[PDB]
């Protein structure tokens, strides 16, 4: 009469040009390449995750250095003491300083001496 | 991180690799989507599909997927018969009212009706004809509806 309808296949098939349902064709003939695609996004994944590790225990020293401008601009000079010193110990203790480049700690240096 | 102005921007460029990790996170579950997809055995199951076959093996089931779950072609097909049941039905009651007319009309003397008069009722029936749409599908109702019809 007229009801019966096609297997799971077509439907889902259907549905898949159907704006409404979209699968994931797009990389279904990389299985040779999804493996190291994923290992290559994830390996820069970590490296994206570290390189933002560094560059928030880096915003501490763009923090502190806000910090104490302001500090001049509200002429504190006492915690000034405490907070250059903070930042010189920090420059010389912060592993992430000691792994910075030469350029970025000659510049931070620079402008911490000025 | 080259210069103090790169510090001064370093909350800058931690909204740029913050970014790039969002992208490549992003990137990391379209991969696990695709990695996905290339099972024919997934997550993203038959749940449109299951409504489409669960529910619509009914004409109000079609109803109820168009109207909640989607519309597909085939229930574009399903009120196409629907339709011609329909009208297939309507042109059994109508071909009916007017086979009663036909009766009625029956002894009244052929003399009392007119060109016009056969003229209006078989444009009446040729109109009645003209109601019912020709679907090529194998006679499983459109088989009583051809009997009656013909009769």
């Amino acid at each position: 009469m007229e009801s019966l309808f096609p297997n799971k296949g077509e439907i889902i098939r259907e549905l898949l040009k159907d704006p409404l349902i979209l699968k994931n064709d797009s990389k279904r003939s990389n299985g040779s390449e999804l493996e190291l695609d994923s290992s290559d996004l994830l390996q820069r994944e970590a490296i994206l995750a570290n390189e933002l590790n560094i560059l928030d225990n880096l915003k501490t020293f763009l923090n502190l250095i806000k910090e104490v401008k302001t500090n001049l601009n509200i002429l504190e000079l006492e915690n000034c003491y405490y907070s250059l010193q903070s930042l010189r110990k920090k420059m010389r203790n912060n592993a992430a300083y000691l792994k910075q480049s030469f350029n970025f700690q000659q510049s931070i240096s620079t402008y911490v001496d000025t | 991180m080259n210069g103090i102005d790169d510090l001064l921007n370093i909350n800058d460029r931690i909204k740029q690799v913050q970014n790039e990790r969002n992208e490549l996170a992003s990137k990391l579950q379209n991969l696990k989507q695709s990695l996905a997809s290339n099972d024919t055995e997934v997550a993203l199951s038959e749940v449109i599909a299951q409504d489409i076959i669960e529910v619509g093996a009914s004409v109000e089931g079609l109803e109820q997927l168009r109207a909640k779950y989607g519309d597909l072609q085939i229930l574009n097909k399903l009120e196409k018969v629907a339709v011609q049941q329909t009208q297939m039905q309507a042109g059994v009651d109508k071909l009916d009212s007017f086979e009663r007319q036909l009766d009625e009309l029956a002894e009244q003397p052929p003399d009392q009706f007119t060109l016009d008069d056969v003229k209006a009722l078989h444009s009446k029936l040729t109109s009645v004809f003209a109601t019912v749409p020709q679907i090529n599908n194998i006679d499983s109702q459109y088989a009583a509806y051809n009997k009656l019809k013909s009769k």
